[PDB]
């Protein structure tokens, strides 16, 4: 978007020209609640610029034949504010819902986030998967990062203790793995990400669509 | 100036030096490999990195011919003279010897041929495209170009044959800054106790010529410091001052505390004078915030040994007048990270897209001179809920909060960005910003108790003369629902009563130092018109939000494995 | 014009004069230390501070070659002529001697290369950026620039080598205004009874260039006083009156009372005429307001000895028709600080963020020419609590409240900003703005009793003829529920 006249549509025009030039490609339109905003026609607006943006995106997305085979990917947080003119079958018809993780998906998230980490051999993640029911991957990453921060603080304390006892020898790191006490201390302030009413709104939208 | 002066960008220097020297020293290797070497390189990056110094070292090292072409130096008033000047420059670079052409500031030469409205600029771009690639294009000559913005260059000029290799000379690392410090301090006698390694590890956003500015400011402060024992000496400074000058470490510390990076000169904040002991109470919150800021900027080796990215955001919320802005000032005044301060509705504008452009420019300046720490005060003005207003300005605050959500988590590298939120009402915040990954540390700053109000009263009365018999235990025990703003109001009313008594004693002494400290009667008269700031309903609302956040922490126990 | 003419900015004067004078008198210190001195000055600040006077003194005393360049002076209608003019100017400055180049008003030849839309401006920016620091850039020449706004400059032009040391010639202090008064009143036959210390102490928010306007207005007032009594003699003026003219003290007092700072000329308050003796009753409220206003103004030494910041805010709430606006007018007449007044919805606009820009500009103008006192009338209008509407009007009143809370207590210096608020509805006020640091004194102005009723009856009847047998005690005792407006 630009404050000048014509540039706010010329940006979408030459971005889609660069997409049509390097075929095939993938155009990831992130956060479509700012481009494909709902109109709400009540005779009062800022002048009709978002309408021109939506119309330019519609006439630049309708000229997609079997040639040049581009693909447009969208990902929004609020699906209620998306235009039904851009959610029309024939222009953008697919709708994949990404739900909250289950027990096995949560265990897979906890196993994939701990790939390149020196984990303890006597440590299991099934208790973390079972004790947390309405959690998500972002706050699970927050839990793992707080455990890593506690392990780094313990390493710094052991290093300054070793320096004090040397000035007044352990291994290359006194805490070579993330212990269970670090996870038990990191899960003390482990809140959840999403509330309950947002899940009700997403379930209502999934039942409507 | 040789190749031992642009250290810190050794990879890009080798990438340039290969395609300049190897098809010029021994071209038999390229004649035996079968094909032609690349004959084009475009330097792009931030200003003050060393691209012009690298081109000058290229012109000074090789013994071949060198032609210098500036940006707007080719333009002329005659109709058809800039193309003739370009053709004559290319013919002089091709006819004499295999030469190197340097095109400095190409942004005034290539206006991308789709946004300009003139004719001479398009003629110059078409002449450059003709002379760079075509029939009788180039006969064993190379072209180098330097610019500040790479996006304002023509896509036909950013093609193979004309400019195929785009070297990226970015900001240096700590070892690069140490190398630049060792280069710029090799022609001067500094000290026997100067530490360039700690100086390189102390700076965080300096790039290129800023280290030379630091060294020149330290030397200028040393010269202005070592000129007070002797007079002005307008005739001649004798030989006793010329020898054994010395540039100690205190000059470098003063020049480091009295300077800023060249990219963050626009958003420089006023230096408030607080310390960590000025913020009374909040010991665990202060320690957790201080370690969360200082851990990834001092020990990155443990963070890449564990293989995880550090935490970035932290949000303070609670009753107003508690110490959120004071904690932000204490972070701004003494922590080694660069500080970009911004108010809530400050970055808005009446045009269409200028608010999102200002948000993108603020975040780009934050991630440019990384590590920076950002203080987004009053998030409830620009970052509200989405879809809550029926009548609006065409959906602009939704675009603002979408730009904030995208810049805080998107297709970014996320090198080192520490955003700080201090909002006195956490209800109007969007639920997608309180998600971890953007703002994970939701720190509730509660009201002080009897053990914290005493420390607040001790920190607020740090730089004042006080009565030796006066105690603050009765003041900490009498007030139970008070705050730090109320204690500051009590202290200010006691100081106003002491100033009134002092000026009354001064007027009586002038009619016919009387008050050396604040007595007990001043505090007893100041504690009569003192009330609490927050009421009982807002405290109940904050405890209800805290209990809702703790109910979001359900099914948690000792957690046996 | 010399170096003893720009007194008032000692640190900025020394910071300019160091790199101007020291690499020209004796370069042996720089030859021994090995490093090269900085060769760039950027003088930014408020308009009318002394940057052009500093450049003129540098041009007048330093014996090197000088070359002054105006802002839109190199611009020509030919394609490629402005850059040629800049190149010829720089080659003329480099050809003669080690010289000083003063490029004044650089906000017209540097539009940041991103917000502009032309091509000539970008080519002029590229010519300056190449000719100031490139290959064989500058052979012992120093560039000085002067600007009214430092933010609309290219960050590549705000770099080391081109413009590195940015001096801040800002708003002076009491001793700086005394130095400007002693400089500007050293050539006139002034008086034998005029003191400059009280004139420098009662002048608060002058930018340093209004002091000469003050002395010129005082001299013109004295000349106009001498021209009306004695005849003008339009053929030739009699030279007897020229030997005894002088400048008296009441001329300076009239010039002080008939002037204003140059930054507050757009928010000037209209001349109301009230008196502290014209506001009957409320003696404790009047003495508390006088204390709160005039303690950090008259005695800064006790506040900097105790090491504490003074209280600034005060709120007036109560029944209408009581004297809150009258107390604000009595403040606006005869305090020792400047006055900036607004109405309730006066600072609101229909665009997006223009009300925020108006709030930020009026608070920057209040804190720039410190000390000022701001009368925020109708805090019920300008500040709701938060989110009180079920359907929002675009989300703007909450942003106005947030900008008020940030400007009254945020990440600022907080030099001297007194906030006076007068409302008649304290239920719809934010508890975050009722909190100390912004508005701590919640002064309640009640209905008058019998003695306050008698004093307001004697004060409203101050300038009138009355019967000598008139007794106001029955009027003060019979009403017993009335107010000042009634
Ligand atoms: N990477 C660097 N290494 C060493 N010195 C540098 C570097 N970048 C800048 N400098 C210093 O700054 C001076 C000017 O740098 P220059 O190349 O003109 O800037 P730019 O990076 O904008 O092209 C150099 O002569 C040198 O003293
Ligand atoms: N814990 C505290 N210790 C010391 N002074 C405090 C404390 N809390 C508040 N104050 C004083 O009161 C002022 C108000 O605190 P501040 O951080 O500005 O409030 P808020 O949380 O509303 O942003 C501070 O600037 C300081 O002068
Ligand atoms: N600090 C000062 N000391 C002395 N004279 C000053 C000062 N500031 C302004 N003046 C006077 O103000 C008048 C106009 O100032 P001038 O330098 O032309 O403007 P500016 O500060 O905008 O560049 C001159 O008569 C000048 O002498
Ligand atoms: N306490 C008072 N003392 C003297 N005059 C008063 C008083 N209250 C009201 N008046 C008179 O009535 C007028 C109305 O008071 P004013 O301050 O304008 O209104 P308000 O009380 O609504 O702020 C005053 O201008 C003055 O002439
Ligand atoms: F990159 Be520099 F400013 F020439
Ligand atoms: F007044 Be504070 F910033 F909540
Ligand atoms: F030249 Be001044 F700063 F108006
Ligand atoms: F009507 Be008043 F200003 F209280
Ligand atoms: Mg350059
Ligand atoms: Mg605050
Ligand atoms: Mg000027
Ligand atoms: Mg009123």
């Amino acid at each position: 978007l630009s404050m000048w006249y014509g540039e706010s549509e010329s940006n979408i025009r030459d971005i889609f020209d660069k997409a049509r030039a390097a075929a095939p490609t993938v155009v990831f339109l992130d956060e479509l609640d700012s481009i494909a905003k709902a109109r709400g026609g009540s005779l009062g607006d800022a002048g009709g610029a978002s309408d021109r943006v939506v119309n330019q995106l519609l006439t630049e997305m309708d000229g997609m034949n079997a040639k040049k085979n581009v693909f447009v990917i969208g990902a929004t947080n609020r699906p209620d504010q998306i235009d039904p003119a851009i959610l029309r079958p024939g222009r953008l018809d697919q709708l994949i819902y990404v739900p909250l993780p289950d027990e096995n998906a949560r265990l897979s998230i906890l196993n994939a986030q701990l790939r390149k980490t020196p984990l303890e051999p006597g440590l299991e993640l099934t208790a973390i998967a079972k004790a947390t029911q309405g959690f998500s991957g972002a706050d699970l990453l927050y839990i793992v990062q707080r455990a890593a921060k506690y392990a780094i603080k313990d390493s710094i304390e052991a290093h300054r203790q070793h320096e004090a006892e040397k000035e007044v020898e352990p291994e290359v790191d006194p805490v070579p793995y993330i212990t269970k006490e670090h996870f038990a201390e990191a899960m003390k302030t482990a809140k959840r990400s999403v509330s309950d009413a947002e899940l009700r709104r997403y379930e209502a939208y999934s039942q409507q669509m | 100036v040789g190749y031992d002066d642009i250290g810190g960008c050794r990879k890009q220097m080798a990438q340039i030096r290969e395609m300049v020297e190897l098809p010029l020293r021994h071209p038999q290797l390229f004649k035996a490999i079968g094909i032609k070497p690349p004959r084009g390189v475009l330097m792009y990056g931030p200003p003050g990195t060393g691209k012009t110094l690298m081109a000058r070292a290229v012109a000074n090292e090789t013994g071949a011919f060198f032609f210098l072409i500036n940006g707007p130096e080719v333009m002329s008033k005659m109709a058809g003279e800039s193309e003739s000047n370009l053709r004559k420059a290319f013919e002089e670079a091709e006819k004499n010897a295999p030469a190197i052409i340097f095109i400095d500031e190409i942004d005034s030469i290539a206006p991308k041929r789709d946004k300009t409205n003139g004719e001479v600029e398009r003629r110059v771009v078409s002449q450059l495209l003709t002379l760079m690639d075509g029939m009788k294009a180039r006969s064993n000559v190379v072209v180098i170009a330097a610019t500040n913005r790479p996006n304002s260059i023509d896509p036909a000029l950013r093609r193979f044959g004309r400019f195929d290799r785009e070297v990226d000379i970015g900001i240096p690392d700590a070892t690069g800054r140490l190398e630049v410090l060792r280069i710029h301090t090799k022609n001067m006698k500094l000290a026997d106790d100067v530490d360039l390694e700690a100086l390189a590890a102390e700076t965080h956003g300096y790039v290129g010529a800023d280290i030379a500015s630091l060294c020149s400011e330290a030397a200028m402060q040393q010269i202005r410091e070592k000129m007070d024992l002797i007079d002005l000496d307008e005739d001649e400074i004798d030989a006793e001052v010329l020898d054994s000058l010395g540039v100690t470490m205190d000059n470098f510390r003063f020049a480091l505390g009295n300077s800023n990076p060249s990219a963050l000169r626009e958003t420089v904040v006023e230096s408030v004078n607080v310390t960590w002991d000025d913020v009374g109470g909040l010991d665990e919150i202060k320690e957790e915030l201080k370690e969360t800021v200082e851990y990834p900027v001092l020990h990155p080796d443990q963070y890449t040994k564990f293989g995880l990215s550090p935490s970035k955001g932290v949000l303070f919320y609670g009753p107003p007048g508690t110490g959120k802005t004071l904690l932000a000032k204490a972070v701004a005044t003494e922590v080694s990270a660069n500080f970009i301060s911004v108010k809530g509705p400050e970055l808005l504008s009446m045009w269409y897209g200028e608010s999102e452009s200002n948000i993108r420019d603020i975040f780009d300046k934050a991630r440019a001179a990384a590590p920076t720490v950002v203080f987004l005060d009053e998030l409830d003005s620009i970052a509200k809920a989405r879809g809550g207003s029926l009548g609006d300005a065409g959906g602009a605050s939704d675009r603002v909060v979408n730009q904030l959500l995208t810049e805080m988590d998107g297709m970014n590298a996320k090198k080192n960005v520490f955003v700080i939120g201090a909002t006195n009402r956490p209800d109007q915040i969007d639920p997608a910003i309180l998600r971890p990954g953007r703002l994970d540390q939701l720190i509730y700053v509660p009201l002080p108790d009897e053990n914290a109000r005493l420390s607040i009263l001790n920190a607020q009365l740090r730089k004042t003369p006080l009565e030796p018999g006066l105690e603050l235990t009765a003041i900490a025990k009498a007030t139970q629902g008070f705050s730090g703003a109320d204690l500051l109001y009590i202290v200010q009313r006691a100081a106003k009563y002491a100033i009134k008594d002092s000026i009354e004693a001064h007027r009586q002494h002038e009619a016919e130092d009387p008050v050396p400290y604040i007595t007990k009667e001043h505090f007893a008269e100041a504690m009569k018109t003192a009330k609490r700031s927050v009421s009982d309903a807002e405290l109940r609302r904050y405890e209800a939000y805290s209990q809702q956040m703790k109910a979001s922490r359900g099914q948690f126990s000792n957690f046996n494995f």
